[PDB]
């Protein structure tokens, strides 16, 4: 796998809500958070 | 700025502006152009092998109209004051009824 | 003398090197031929060794960037809307109800 | 660094201008309110020394 770093004070990467449910990156959500989901998709890489 | 009214006007990016202006209860606005011209990247270490793939994937997504969608999803379309009358009410140069009621 | 000249002419200064202000004889882009599959204009003279850089605008994206290592862009475009001044109409009647 | 995915400037920022909907009596602007009030004295003093 890879390690992938971002900020958290910021528009682009937020907590959402409920995050007691979810866990890992899955509870991470925003447009940064988008952009890196089609960049793994695209290169075809976990992360 | 939302206390000084019409006083105190703040200097911040662009993003950072339009954000606080549409994702916030809509007192203040963004006017004017940017003076300097900066540019946001992601990262990769000095001699690393996802550097050719991910530079790729960046100008792919950016070609297909894909980043334009998603910065008008999180900007415009979850906007806390919405967008009120986005049809902009042009500045009416007859005398309104309210100023001889 | 333009832009693009002061540009190269700045970028000279940072990077020596000996450099001619050479003009490229076809006066096209980066464009991908059809059934020859050849480049055409700075990116065909690049691509089969004619010039050293390409100081001009050139617009970047997927099909050139496989082919030239471009660099950080030094200036944005955007497709604009243009339109003829708003001038004073002509005023027709019943201009006193203004 | 990669291609930049996103272009942004140091822009400004100031307050909204409001509506600013006018008063209901916002046609007694252009004369204050001692003249009005004046004015009508003035008024009543002509009628009765004309009486
Ligand atoms: O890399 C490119 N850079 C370009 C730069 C310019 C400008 F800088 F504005 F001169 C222009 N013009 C805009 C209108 O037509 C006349 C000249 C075209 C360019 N094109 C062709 P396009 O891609 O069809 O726009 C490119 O390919
Ligand atoms: C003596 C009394 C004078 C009263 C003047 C009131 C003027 C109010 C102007 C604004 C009205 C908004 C409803
Ligand atoms: C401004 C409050 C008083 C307005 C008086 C208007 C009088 C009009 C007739 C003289
Ligand atoms: C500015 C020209 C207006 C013309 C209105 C004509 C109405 C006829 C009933
Ligand atoms: C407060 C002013 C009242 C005026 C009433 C009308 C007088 C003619």
């Amino acid at each position: 796998t890879y390690i992938v770093t971002t900020i958290l004070e910021d528009p682009y990467v937020m907590l959402k809500k409920n995050a007691n449910q979810f866990e890992g990156n899955d509870r991470y959500e925003g447009y940064c958070v988008e952009l890196a989901a089609e960049i793994a998709k695209h290169v075809g890489y976990s992360y | 700025v939302r206390k000084s009214k019409g006083k105190y006007a703040y200097l911040l990016e662009s993003t950072m502006n339009e954000y606080i202006e549409q994702r916030k209860p809509c007192d203040t606005m963004k006017v004017g152009g940017n003076l300097d011209s900066k540019g946001y990247g992601i990262a990769t270490p000095k001699g690393s092998a996802l550097r050719g793939p991910v530079n790729l994937a960046v100008l792919k997504l950016s070609e297909q109209g894909v980043l334009d969608k998603l910065k008008s999803k999180w900007w415009y379309d979850k906007g806390e004051c919405g967008s009120k009358d986005s049809g902009s009410k042009d500045k009416t140069s007859a005398l309104s009824l309210s100023n001889v009621a | 003398e333009g832009y693009c000249v002061d540009l190269a002419a700045e970028i000279a200064k940072h990077c020596g090197f000996k450099y001619k202000l050479t003009i490229v004889g076809d006066g096209k882009y980066g464009a991908r031929d059809a059934d020859t599959k050849i480049w055409n204009g700075m990116v065909g003279e690049l691509v089969y060794g004619k010039a050293d850089i390409a100081i001009a605008p050139l617009t970047i994206t997927l099909v050139r960037e496989e082919v030239i290592d471009f660099s950080k862009p030094f200036m944005s475009l955007g497709i604009s809307i243009m339109i003829k001044k708003p001038q004073k109409s002509k005023p027709g009647v019943f201009s006193f109800l203004d | 660094f990669s291609k930049p995915f996103m272009s942004l400037g140091i822009s400004i920022m100031i307050k909204k201008p409001q509506k600013s909907k006018p008063g209901v009596f916002s046609f007694l602007d252009p004369l204050a309110y001692e003249i009005w009030m004046c004015i009508v004295f003035a008024y009543i003093g002509v009628s009765v020394v004309l009486f």
